[PDB]
RNA sequence: GUGAACCGGAGAAGUCAUUUAAUAAGGCCACUGUUAAAAAGUAUUCCCCACGCAUGUGGGG
C-alpha cells in the first residue's frame, strides 16, 4: 500500500507537543476532543482523499494512539509476531510462558475498537526487553484487515516461525 | 460423420457402485462405475422398467464397449444405516453398513452402433425417470449429458476427446489417470492375457437379477499428453461488494459538482455556503454514484457529522442531515466546534 | 399447544459452568465462538432452588440402600439390600459403582416395606422393587425431564420382569448461547501467608478463568405431554408451569457464586404460545457488536425483534396463529427500537406475566393452582 | 438440502387424480420446510427454519453442491448463512450463463 | 417434468444424527470435512409427521 | 425400475468445594520568532434592459 506508508511518514514527522496531545487522549475515542480530531483529520484527510485504499478512521487512530505512547523506528521485517516470538523463547515454559502465550492470543477474539489496551501491554513487553524498532505499516494493514482467516493464520504461522528457531 | 461413441459423466457429493461382495449387510462400492450399474442408468432414461427390459432392450445395450477414466480417485466413507422392523413382527431393529465414494468423478465412454447412440443421446437430455448414480439418495452434481458424441476410435482414442475440469486456482491434480476398460477381442489374442481381472457386471435381467462374469482390463494416462487441463467457470467465492467510496475519479467529481448546483450553493442545515459533499447511502460508491445520494454541507457541519458518524457502526446508511431527527446533535456538536476549536492550529498543519 | 419462553439476560464477570481444565464453556455458533451453558446445568439449577422447593417430588441417586436404611430407625438390612439391588439389574459398573436410578421420594416406603418382608425370597423380592420402580414416574420433576431406566441385563436371571421404564420428556431446554462473541479472561491470584515473617519467596501465581456474556435462553414445554405425564391433572400441570416459569425468571447455576456473585436478571421474557415450535437462534448468526452508544442488551433486543419480525412476517399461516407476551422491568427495554411492535401485550411485572399465561393456558390464578401441593419432605 | 419430485410418477401413481398430486406436492413443500430430525432435541432444541428456499424445474437432473467447493469463510460484514446464499447465487448465475437457452428455459 | 427443491438452513449446536459410537455423522467434500444429516434421517421425519397426518 | 427399489442409532446426566501479587524509585541540566504593509484623493465595477445617443439618466442580480 501506499496510504499507510505515507501515513507513518507523516507519522513519524510529528514533534514533540503534537505527540503530547496524541499521549493525553489514550483510551479516548476520536469525536471527544476538539485538539486530538483537528491532528488527526489534518495528517490523516489528503492522504484518504488521494489513495482510495487508505486505511480506515478507526485503525489509523489505534496507530497514531500506540505510536505517540510507544515510539518506536519504522523498520521492515519487525513484525509483532516475530518480536514476540523472539522474547517468547528466552523464558521457562512452566508458569510465565504460558502467561504470555495466553496474553498475545487474547487478541484473536477482540474486534478493532477494543484492541488499544492488549497491544500496548505486548508494546509495553516489547520495550522492557529494549526493543526500538517496529513495523507500523505490516501490523496497519493487518489490522485492517483482520476479521478474514487468512490474516489470522499468517500472524500465528509468523508467531510459530520465530518461536521454533 | 454418424456418431460412433456417447459420452456420460458421473460426478456427485456422494456415490456408489455395489459389487457382489455385498451379500448380507455390508454395501461396498467396487471402484468405479459398472457395466450393470450404467445400463440401468440408461434404462431408466429411456423408461424401461424391470420386466419387458430383460428380453428386449438388455441384450442390444450389453452389446457396447465402454472404458471408465477416474479423475478426484474418492475418499470411501461408511455410514451406520439402520432398519426398523415395526415401526412377522417384532421391535427389533436391524443394523447394516453402507459404503459411498465421497468425491468423485467418472468419464464413461460407451462405443457401438450410431444409431443406438444417437436414440442413447436423445434419451439422455430428457430423461423419462429420475436419474441418481447407484443408490436413489445420491443425485448427480454436474449433467451426464455434457459431452458431445462423434465418429471417434477405440476406447483409447474416445477417452482422450474430454478435458479434465477444475474447481479452483490451487486445486490439486493427478499426474497419473487410471482407466479401466472392457476387453476387446480380434482372434489374435483371443485368449484372455494375464493382466486382466473378472469382474460380474454382465446384466441379463433386473427384477430376479441376474449377472454374469466380464473380463476388465486396466490401463493408465497421463495429464498433459492426452488430456489437456481445463480451466473452472464463473466465480466461487462469494464477497459483499463494499465499494469504499473515492474523491479522486472523474464520475464522482461531476456527480460532486451536480450536487453542488442542485442545491443552490448552501450548506443544508446551518445554511451557509457549501464547500463539501456527504454521502447517505454508501452503495453506489466507486464512481457510480447517483446525485442524489449526496447533500452538500459546510466545513463546520460535515466536521460534526464526521464526528457524530466515527465509532457508530453504520455501514451503508449513514447520516441524512435532512433529517429532523439528527438535527439537535449537529447543532450541539457544531456549538461544541464553535466554542472549543483552535484556528492556529488547522492553519499550521497545512 | 407448546408454551416457549426465549429470554436475554447478561452477566457480570462469572464462571457458571467449566469443563474438566476448569475453563468456561464455549462453543461455535456462526462460524465465530460463542460462551455456553449446558442445558443439564440449567435443568438442575432450576429444578433444585427456593422457588421449586414444593414441586421436588423426584430423586437421583446410587444410593437407594442408603434411603432404605435411612427411611427406618433399626439396624435394618443394609447388606441384602444391596444384594437385593444387585439383583434387580442395578449392576457394578466394572465391579463398581451403581446405575443411576430416577424415582418418586413418595413411593420409597413401598421399598422399605417390601425389602424388609421376610415371608418371601430374593427373587420376589426383586421383582417386587422392580414393579414399584418402574411405577413412580408421578412427580413434576420427572414430567418434565423425562425419564429412560433400562439395566445392562448382565444380571438379568430371566426372574425378574420390567416393564416400560422410559418417560417421555415435556420440557426441552437449549444449550444457552451468547449473543455476541466470546472474549475469555484470565484472573491471576496468589495466596499469602498469614505470618507477617516468611523468610523465604517464590512465585506462586494461581490461574483462574471467568468471562462476561450476554446469554439467550430457550425453553419449551408441551402441553398435551404434561397431562398424559401427570396422568390427567391440570391443576398440577398449571402449577408446574408456573413455577418454572417464575423459578427460570429469577434463578442462575450455582457456580463459582462464593467468589464471583453474578445473580442477574433477564432484561427480556418473551412467552409465546404455537403449534410447532421455533427457535430465534438464528438471530445472532451475526454477532452483536457494541457501538458509540448501544448497550449490549438493548442491541441484542433489537436483533431479536427484527429477526422476530421476519419470521412472523415470513412463516404466517391463518390456520394457526401465534399470540405472545412481551415482559421486560418497567418495560425498561421495549421489543425493537420503538418500531414494528409485534407482541400482543407489554407486561412489567413478573407475576402478571405469570398470571396472564396461567390465564392463557387453561385460566387458572396463581393464587388457586398453590393448593396442588406434591411432596415436600 | 435437496429433494426431488417425479410428476409423472406420482400421476401414475395416483392414476390420474391431478388434484391429489397438487395436493401433496403442497404438503411435501410445507412439510420438508417446516419438519427437524428428533435425534437428541430434548437437549439441545435446534428447532431452527430455513433461510431461504428455491423451488426449479427443469428437463435434466442436477445439485448445486459444487458451490460450496469452497468452505465458507465469515467475514466482518457478513454472516454465514449470508455467505452460503451468495454463494449459491455465483453458482446459479454460472449455470445460467452456461447452461440455458436450448428450447429450454429455466424456471426459479 | 421434474420439481427440485433446494433449501439451506442452519442449526443450532446439536446432534441430529449419529454414528455407533455418539459422535454427529460427518462426509468429504472439498478437501475437508462436513457434517452431514444422512437421507434416511430426513425422508424419516418427512414422513410420519403430524403436518403429513394432518 | 442402477448388488438396485422399500429404510431414524435412538432414549439420559449441576464439574461443585478453597486463595492480597505483595514490599521501592525526582526525568533532570540549555534556547528572541526575528525583519513588512493607507480599506481609501479616483480615471473601467463582474452581468442583463427602456429611451433619444454632446466623457446620458432610470430598473433588476
Ligand atoms: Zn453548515
Amino acid at each position: 500500500n501506499r496510504g499507510t506508508v505515507d501515513f507513518i511518514a507523516s507519522l513519524e514527522n510529528l514533534k514533540e507537543g503534537d505527540l503530547g496531545i496524541l499521549r493525553k487522549l489514550r483510551g479516548a475515542r476520536l469525536d471527544e476532543k476538539l485538539p486530538g480530531f483537528d491532528l488527526f483529520s489534518a495528517l490523516w484527510w489528503p492522504l484518504r482523499q488521494k489513495n482510495q485504499r487508505a486505511p480506515k478512521r478507526e485503525v489509523a487512530w489505534l496507530i497514531a494512539k500506540l505510536f505517540a505512547e510507544f515510539r518506536f523506528e519504522q523498520r521492515e521485517g519487525a513484525t509483532l509476531p516475530i518480536l514476540m516470538g523472539g522474547i517468547c523463547r528466552k523464558l521457562e515454559p512452566k508458569k510465565e510462558l504460558p502467561r504470555v502465550l495466553a496474553r498475545f492470543d487474547q487478541l484473536a477474539s477482540l474486534d478493532i475498537m477494543q484492541m488499544e489496551e492488549p497491544l500496548s501491554v505486548i508494546m509495553g513487553i516489547l520495550r522492557k526487553h529494549q526493543q526500538v524498532c517496529l513495523d507500523w505499516v505490516g501490523l496497519t494493514d493487518v489490522l485492517s484487515f483482520w476479521e478474514q482467516e487468512p490474516v489470522k493464520r499468517e500472524w500465528s504461522d509468523s508467531f510459530i516461525k520465530a518461536y521454533k528457531i | 460423420a454418424p456418431p460412433n461413441t456417447l459420452f456420460l459423466r458421473l460426478e456427485g457429493a456422494l456415490q456408489s457402485w455395489g459389487s457382489n461382495e455385498a451379500k448380507f449387510a455390508l454395501r461396498r462400492t467396487a471402484d468405479a462405475p459398472t457395466k450393470s450399474g450404467v445400463l440401468g442408468l440408461l434404462c431408466a432414461a429411456m423408461g424401461i422398467g424391470r420386466a419387458e427390459a430383460a428380453d428386449s432392450w438388455l441384450p442390444k445395450l450389453a452389446n457396447l464397449r465402454m472404458g471408465v477414466r477416474i479423475d478426484r480417485p474418492g475418499i470411501r466413507w461408511w455410514d451406520f444405516h439402520t432398519v426398523g422392523a415395526g415401526q412377522k413382527t417384532r421391535a427389533e431393529t436391524l443394523l447394516s453398513r453402507r459404503e459411498y465414494l465421497a468425491d468423485a468423478s467418472f468419464l464413461v465412454a460407451l462405443q457401438g452402433e450410431p444409431e443406438l447412440v444417437a436414440k442413447l443421446s436423445a434419451a439422455l437430455a430428457k430423461p423419462v425417470w429420475a436419474i441418481y448414480l447407484g443408490r436413489k439418495s445420491c443425485p448427480p452434481s454436474r449433467p451426464v449429458c455434457e459431452h458431445p458424441p462423434g465418429f471417434y476410435n477405440t476406447l483409447e482414442e474416445a477417452l482422450s476427446a474430454v478435458p479434465l475440469q477444475k474447481r479452483w486456482h490451487n486445486e490439486p491434480l493427478p499426474q497419473i489417470l487410471p482407466c479401466v476398460m472392457d476387453w476387446i477381442p480380434g482372434y489374435d489374442g483371443e485368449h484372455a492375457p494375464d493382466d486382466a481381472e473378472i469382474h460380474y457386471d454382465l446384466p441379463v435381467s433386473f427384477q430376479p437379477p441376474r449377472h454374469l462374469p466380464r473380463f476388465v482390463i486396466r490401463r493408465e494416462l497421463v495429464v498433459g499428453e492426452d488430456v489437456q487441463v481445463s480451466r473452472e467457470t464463473g466465480t466461487s467465492v462469494w464477497r459483499p461488494k463494499g465499494t469504499r467510496a473515492d474523491y479522486n475519479n472523474s464520475e464522482y467529481k461531476k456527480v460532486r459538482a451536480e450536487r453542488l448546483v442542485m442545491d443552490h450553493a448552501a450548506c443544508m442545515v446551518c445554511k451557509a455556503p457549501a464547500t463539501t459533499v456527504q454521502h447517505v447511502n454508501y452503495r453506489r460508491a466507486g464512481g457510480k454514484e447517483i446525485p442524489e445520494d449526496l447533500r452538500a454541507l459546510c466545513r463546520l457541519c460535515h466536521d460534526a457529522c464526521t464526528m457524530l458518524e466515527y465509532g457508530s457502526g453504520m455501514t451503508t446508511n449513514r447520516i441524512d442531515p435532512c433529517d429532523p431527527i439528527w438535527r439537535e446533535r449537529i447543532l450541539a456538536k457544531r456549538k461544541e466546534i464553535v466554542e472549543f476549536r483552535s484556528r492556529g492550529q488547522r492553519f499550521r498543519k497545512m | 399447544m407448546l408454551i416457549e419462553i426465549h429470554m436475554i439476560q447478561n452477566h457480570s464477570p462469572a464462571n457458571l459452568n467449566r469443563d474438566d481444565l476448569g475453563a468456561p464453556k464455549t462453543c461455535y455458533f456462526g462460524g465465530v465462538l460463542r460462551s455456553r451453558i449446558s442445558s443439564q446445568c440449567i435443568k438442575r439449577s432450576i429444578r433444585t432452588s427456593n422457588d421449586f422447593k414444593a414441586l421436588l417430588g423426584g430423586v437421583r441417586t446410587r444410593r437407594l440402600a442408603d434411603l432404605i436404611q435411612q427411611e427406618a430407625g433399626e439396624t435394618e438390612c443394609w447388606k441384602k439390600a444391596q444384594e437385593i439391588l444387585n439383583k434387580c439389574g442395578f449392576k457394578n459398573k466394572d465391579d463398581n459403582t451403581k446405575m443411576l436410578v430416577f424415582m418418586s421420594k413418595d413411593k420409597i416406603k413401598d421399598l422399605a416395606r417390601i425389602v424388609l418382608d421376610n415371608s418371601l425370597g430374593l427373587t420376589e423380592a426383586a421383582q417386587q422393587v422392580a414393579n414399584v420402580i418402574a411405577q413412580a414416574t408421578l412427580a413434576p420433576d420427572i414430567a418434565l425431564c423425562g425419564r429412560m431406566l433400562e439395566p445392562n441385563d448382565k444380571d438379568k436371571d430371566k426372574k425378574v420382569k420390567w416393564s416400560n421404564t422410559t418417560v417421555e420428556a415435556a420440557l426441552q431446554v437449549a444449550h444457552a448461547i451468547s449473543t455476541h462473541i466470546a472474549r475469555p479472561e484470565i484472573d491471576y491470584f496468589v495466596a499469602a501467608d498469614d505470618v507477617p515473617g516468611e523468610d523465604a519467596g517464590a512465585g506462586h501465581i494461581g490461574e483462574s478463568m471467568f468471562a462476561s456474556a450476554c446469554f439467550y435462553k430457550y425453553f419449551s414445554i408441551d402441553w398435551e405431554q404434561l397431562v398424559k405425564n401427570l396422568k390427567g391433572d391440570t391443576n398440577l400441570a398449571a402449577h408446574t408451569v408456573g413455577a418454572f416459569l417464575l423459578a427460570a425468571a429469577k434463578t442462575n447455576p450455582s457456580g463459582k457464586q462464593n467468589s464471583f456473585a453474578a445473580h442477574n436478571y433477564p432484561d427480556g421474557i418473551l412467552v409465546e404460545f404455537k403449534n410447532s415450535p421455533i427457535s430465534y437462534a438464528n438471530a445472532f448468526v451475526r454477532p452483536v457488536s457494541v457501538v458509540k452508544e448501544s448497550d449490549l442488551v438493548e442491541q441484542s433486543i433489537g436483533q431479536l425483534s427484527n429477526y422476530v419480525n421476519d419470521i412472523r412476517l415470513g412463516y404466517y399461516d391463518e390456520q394457526s396463529p401465534v399470540i405472545g407476551f412481551w415482559f421486560s422491568p418497567n418495560n425498561r427495554y421495549p421489543l425493537g427500537y420503538k418500531h414494528s411492535k409485534l407482541a400482543s401485550r407489554n407486561i412489567g411485572n413478573l407475576n402478571e406475566l405469570v398470571g396472564a399465561v396461567l390465564d392463557y393456558i387453561g385460566g387458572f390464578k396463581w393464587e388457586e393452582v398453590q393448593k396442588s401441593k406434591a411432596y415436600i419432605g
